[PDB]
């Protein structure tokens, strides 16, 4: 690895490697614009330019790599003047927005301009200036304000995989916009209003609602997904504004989803405030929070053994399942019940490493070969799909829809249906299975929405057969309760049990009352209004998860947590606590109190939990596993297609998200 | 530990915690400087509304603060010297990454 | 029938954990075919000492705590196991 | 000017010689200000030698500051200006202070600093030993916990208001 | 060490028990005369935990500042009655 | 208010007055299919 002169001290820096590079490399940061690791170089913008040791003229930082004992003056005066000269060149056209543009607050342009640009002007004559072009639902596109990093362009083609936005003409008239009025919609399309290097493309629906100086910028993570990405959320003081991705190399690394950006939006609508019991009239209504907690703890008595049947929603809550957990062994017998139609004969929870991602995400890159099957990466997890898009132009490895007509936007093979492909490349009747056989490090990928579709268990275990055979070859709401056992977690256990007792009826509500019947009562404890309320006696008012400390886990298994944001809206609690007082008050008071205590409590009954970053385990083993799952098997079927398909069916799923006004004026956008 | 030392009240040496981190870059920026060095950021307590005219008025004695520090050791160290929880955090510098510019221009 | 559910815990890299890391490449299967009943669940956590937890209907909970045992030792707390 | 920075050079490396039992490093801020650093325990012998002449009649503090940095092994960071009148020239030693350890007062060698003593008892922890007098002013009776302590909210921890039920603030 | 610090302590009990009816007189406080006596055993209690070295003299030290207060009709009425939180809601 | 047109293109608006008024911009107008709303003057133009 070369040696090279950081402008005195020496530097064995990698070979190659731009200068840029080396720079960083010492921490010394060169002005920029156009270049963009996690994106591409490119030679415009010539704001990086910097001084040879000795060749007379200078260079693009983010192009040449260092060699051979190259010594570099980032601070040598010709290179500040060169900035300079760039700098106003730029500023020639800009429009003077700065007050009104939204990205007044820290736009790179102004930092640039102040740091290095000189501060007279002496352009002293006319400004072009350009109309808009129309885009979407969500990105305010205002042009004029275009500086002509390419930029964007150069997000959409190598990452969003859509090339619909390109560069137009030539010389000044030349425009980033898109030719022709189409409309650009796409599930990474939101993350460009954070890559937009100033003003030029910036989000509605954030506009002008606030400004960067102002807002508290807390740290956590999604929900919307169980990918777990890391994230800035930013609050106008009591009050969530806008999200923002925040780098994670295992995961998000700097990107972010899209139903996500604009989730928050859904909480500032119809909300969970205060407890409601059904009148006699059987009308929702108002009610203390202490008559109405007290009233079901001492209902909840009579039914001790089993009868209760607590059912969670697909975004709650691990601090949630801790308490309600005991909630259910310190009365004799219990229900837990998740929601998705998740099969658990044969046990891939006990193992742990069945329901568990094997390889990490940041190892995707490493896999030669991918089996998709049944269920379209884009939809059910995007920021995995833009992991192995990455790599699709990293690495030339081969990847398989097994099966669906899902469009994902690069090259790949497709199958044709579920016991036939599955089970014959099983049997190596595919000659797929023989590339299978040939293939590095195979990944063999199946989606959650396969375990439902009426055999879940047959699906897994054709797949679990090709594992085993390449082995023998050689050369939310849902990870977390598999984490604790909370298996069958479906809701066939049933056997009617009075009283179920909703943690977010909002989305199992939709599927059947038939226990009403039997039992009309059915405590609330959401926070909306939608589906599970209305059909539910009495109502708890809850946190969202901006809120609670409340740890989620990665698919990966890494199990890290969101911190607190703005407190619970009116007099909702936390969700847990509300157990928490609950057993309190039946008499079976929970051994912890405190979240840290409980937080022990994982350090029980886990404790692999408090472990947030800590993905790696002892591993069960494939073959073990298989072992394990051997003594079922059971009758197959062909059809396999994933829940999703269309984008528009892509922008609602949780509750939370059809809160939403923007998600609403995007699957209304979509469709019209 | 100087608890007695500081007129502190019980509460907010007990019930909260600190939450030591390096800053993550503001990511609509590109800039990388207010991104090093440690600082110790408190945990958020509840805010209301002003009845009238509608501020953000506010019960916690010290929601605002906030400290940088040159080395985690001495800042986990330090919250120690004072007697507080904490929730240390990995810095979490970016990998390098290999770039080029002919490499776009492979076939 | 009391038991509900029953646990275990595991360091992967104490040496006192392998006289039970050893307990699972093989044994458990034939638990597993022996118990189809009640869960089962393991895990890989990282405590030193690895450890064993027993679920009743009362709530009470078993809390076998080991050190280096040999994995039929580990079968004998097993089959001291009940009801 | 390039001649008051030369003359405070070959001044501080004067000192430098003269008494280095203590002069941790003699720095010349570039605009003409000289700054010697001192071993907490070494303060009143080097004050005492800066009234003392040699060219050190530095008579008169011109303040007792004490900046604050919640980082270093001992946080706070007491600092001495001073004044020679007949060479017209100011110069500016300093220590360093762990929380708890008492430093010696200075109110004997530069006279007029009995009131800061009180001060920065008052407005951090610090205590000067061989005082003869540390007690509050900038503040209230109790109030408690020293200000400017870097961390410790500028809203404090406490309000007075007057309750008719009492009768009283 | 310890308890060469704790002797102090004693004396500083002394003083401010035996302190304490002069204050209840001279201020015309109407606390009952020995509810400031509890007090102070109580205000006793709250740092009846610390064990570090230095930091209990330092604790007398800025124990005795506030009976030098009192003593020299320094504080008032409002601050010395500050310390019973009375209008505080439970 | 009446809606300003003039034949030319580009135009600048300042808002009335030299220094007085909005920071001087120029509104475009590309398209005839709608009016050129400035900036912070609020004055359509075509
Ligand atoms: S964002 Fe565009 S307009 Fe607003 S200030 Fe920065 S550069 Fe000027
Ligand atoms: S689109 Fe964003 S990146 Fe492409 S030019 Fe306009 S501003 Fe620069
Ligand atoms: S990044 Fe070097 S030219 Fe723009």
């Amino acid at each position: 690895l070369i040696e090279v002169f950081v402008d005195g001290q020496s530097v064995m820096v990698e070979p190659g490697t731009t200068v840029l590079q080396a720079c960083e490399k010492v921490g010394m940061q060169i002005p920029r614009f156009c270049y963009h690791e996690r994106l591409s170089v490119a030679g415009n913008c010539r704001m990086c330019l910097v001084e040879i040791e000795k060749a007379p003229k200078v260079v693009a930082a983010c192009a040449m790599p260092v060699m051979k004992g190259w010594n570099i003056l980032t601070n040598s005066e010709k290179s500040k003047k060169a900035r300079e000269g760039v700098m106003e060149f730029l500023l020639a056209n800009h429009p003077l927005d700065c007050p009104i543009c939204d990205q007044g607050g820290e736009c790179d342009l102004q930092d640039q301009s102040m740091m290095f640009g000189s501060d007279r002007s002496r352009f002293l004559e006319g400004k072009r200036a350009v109309e808009d072009k129309n885009i979407g639902p969500l990105v305010k596109t205002i042009m004029t304000r275009c500086i002509q990093c390419t930029r964007c362009i150069r997000f959409a083609s190598e990452i969003a995989g859509v090339d619909d936005l390109g560069t137009t003409g030539r010389g000044n008239d030349m425009q980033v916009g898109t030719y022709i009025e189409k409309m650009f919609m796409s599930e990474l399309s939101g993350n460009i209003i954070d890559i937009c290097p100033v003003g030029a493309l910036t989000s509605k629906p954030y506009a002008f609602t606030a400004r960067p100086w102002e807002t508290r910028k807390t740290e956590s993570i999604d929900v919307m997904d169980a990918v777990g990405s890391n994230i800035v959320v930013s609050t106008r003081t009591g009050e969530v504004m806008r999200i923002l991705p925040r780098m994670h190399e295992d995961i998000n690394e700097e990107w972010i989803s899209d139903k996500t950006r604009f989730a928050y939006d859904g909480l500032k609508r119809q909300r969970l405030t205060q407890p409601m019991i059904r009148n006699e009239k059987g009308l929702l209504t108002y009610t203390t929070w202490e008559d109405a907690l007290s009233r079901v703890a001492g209902m909840l008595q009579s039914f001790q053994g089993n009868d209760v049947a607590a059912i969670a929603g697909g975004l709650v809550d691990a601090e949630a399942l801790v308490a309600l957990k005991d909630l259910l062994n310190r009365v004799d017998s219990d229900s837990l019940c998740t929601e998705e139609v998740f099969p658990t004969a044969g046990a891939g929870t006990d193992l742990r490493s069945n329901y568990l991602l094997n390889t990490t995400i940041a190892g995707v890159e490493e896999a030669d070969v991918i089996l998709l099957v049944g269920t379209n990466p884009r939809f059910e997890a995007p920021l995995f799909n833009a992991r192995i898009r990455k790599s699709w132009l990293h690495n030339d490895l081969k990847v398989a829809l097994i099966g669906s007509p899902v469009d994902l936007t690069y090259r790949y093979d497709h199958l044709g249906d579920s016991p036939k492909i599955l089970q014959d490349i099983a049997s190596g009747n595919h000659p797929f299975s023989q590339i299978l056989k040939e293939a590095k490090k195979p990944m063999v990928v199946l989606g959650s929405s396969a375990l439902q579709r009426s055999d879940g268990t047959a699906i897994l275990a054709a797949v679990s057969n090709i594992a085993q055979n390449i082995r023998l070859s050689s050369g939310a709401s849902q990870v977390a309760a598999l984490d604790l056992g909370y298996k069958p977690g479906v809701e066939a256990i049933r056997k009617n049990p009075p009283k179920v007792l909703f943690l977010l009826g909002a989305d199992g509500g939709c599927i059947t009352r038939q226990d009403l019947p039997k039992d009309c009562f059915i405590i609330y404890q959401g926070h909306h209004g939608d589906v599970g309320a209305p059909m539910a006696d009495v109502i708890l008012p809850g946190a969202a998860y901006t809120e609670k400390s409340a740890t989620y886990v990665n698919t990966e298994g890494r199990a890290q947590q969101t911190k607190v944001a703005v407190t619970p809206p009116g007099l909702a609690r936390e969700d847990w606590k509300i157990i928490r007082a609950l057993s309190e008050i039946a008499g079976m008071t929970l051994p912890y109190d405190t979240l840290d205590q409980v937080r022990s409590r994982l350090e029980e009954v886990s404790p692999n939990l408090v472990r947030y970053d800590d993905v790696e385990g002892a591993n069960y083993f494939q073959q073990a596993n298989e072992l394990s799952k051997l003594v079922n098997q059971q009758l197959l079927a062909d059809p396999l297609v994933p829940p999703q398909l269309t984008i528009k069916d892509f922008y609602m799923t949780d509750s939370i998200s059809r809160a939403s006004q923007t998600m609403a004026k995007c699957v209304k956008a979509v469709t019209e | 530990d100087i608890t007695t030392l500081t007129g502190v009240p019980e509460e907010h040496i007990k019930t909260r915690k600190v939450r030591i981190f390096v800053p993550a870059r503001n990511n609509m920026q590109s800039g990388v400087n207010n991104t090093k060095k440690w600082k110790m950021e408190f945990d958020t307590r509840e805010r209301w509304e002003n009845p009238l005219m509608g501020w953000s008025s506010t019960a916690d004695p010290l929601s605002n603060l906030v400290l940088t520090f040159s080395t985690k050791e001495d800042a986990v160290a330090f919250a120690e010297k004072n007697g507080w929880s904490f929730d240390v955090e990995e810095r979490k510098v970016p990998k390098p990454k290999s770039k080029s510019y002919g490499a776009n221009f492979s076939w | 029938l009391g038991l509900r559910e029953i646990r275990i815990h595991l360091c992967q890299r104490s040496p006192g954990s392998q006289g039970v890391r050893d307990f699972i490449e093989k044994r458990y299967v034939e638990l597993k075919k022996a118990n189809p009943d009640l869960p089962i669940l393991i895990r890989e956590c990282s405590d030193v000492q690895p450890k064993l937890w027993a679920r009743y209907a009362f709530g009470q909970e078993k809390n076998v705590s080991l050190n280096n045992f040999s994995a039929d030792q580990v079968t004998r707390t097993l089959e001291n196991v009940l009801s | 000017n390039d001649v008051v920075h030369k003359q405070l050079s070959a001044f501080g490396q004067y000192v430098a010689e003269i008494l280095p039992k203590y002069v941790q490093q003699v720095q010349v801020s570039c605009f003409n200000e000289l700054e010697i650093f001192i071993h907490p325990d070494g303060v009143i012998p080097v004050l005492t030698f800066l009234r003392d002449h040699t060219n050190a009649q530095f008579k008169s503090l011109a303040d007792l500051t004490a900046v604050d940095v919640p980082t270093r092994q001992n946080r706070f960071e007491i600092v001495y200006n001073l004044l020679s009148l007949r060479f017209n020239s100011r110069i500016r030693v300093k220590t360093y202070t762990d929380e708890l350890t008492p430093i010696e007062s200075s109110v004997t060698v530069y006279k007029a600093a009995n009131w800061y003593e009180r001060e920065i008892w008052d407005m951090f922890g610090v205590f000067f030993a061989n005082h003869p007098d540390l007690r509050r002013i900038l503040t209230d009776y109790g109030f408690e916990g020293h200000p400017f302590r870097k961390d410790f909210p500028l809203s404090g921890y406490v309000e007075l208001r007057y309750d008719d039920e009492v009768k009283r603030v | 060490d310890m308890n060469e610090a704790k002797r102090r302590v004693r004396e500083l009990y002394r003083a401010w028990y035996r302190e304490v009816p002069n204050t209840v007189h001279l201020f015309q406080l109407d606390i009952s005369v020995k509810q400031g006596r509890d007090k102070v055993r109580e205000m006793f209690m709250k740092n009846a935990h610390v064990t570090d070295p230095r930091v209990v003299d330092l604790l007398v030290i800025k124990g005795k500042m506030e009976l030098e207060e009192t003593i020299n009709v320094w504080k008032q009425r409002t601050h010395i009655m500050r310390f019973f939180h009375e209008t505080e809601a439970p | 208010q009446p809606v300003s047109e003039v034949g030319s293109r580009v135009i600048s608006c300042d808002g009335g007055g030299g220094a007085l008024g909005h920071p001087r911009v120029y509104i475009n107008l590309d398209k005839e299919t709608k009016t050129g709303t400035c900036g912070y003057c609020g004055l359509q133009f075509r």
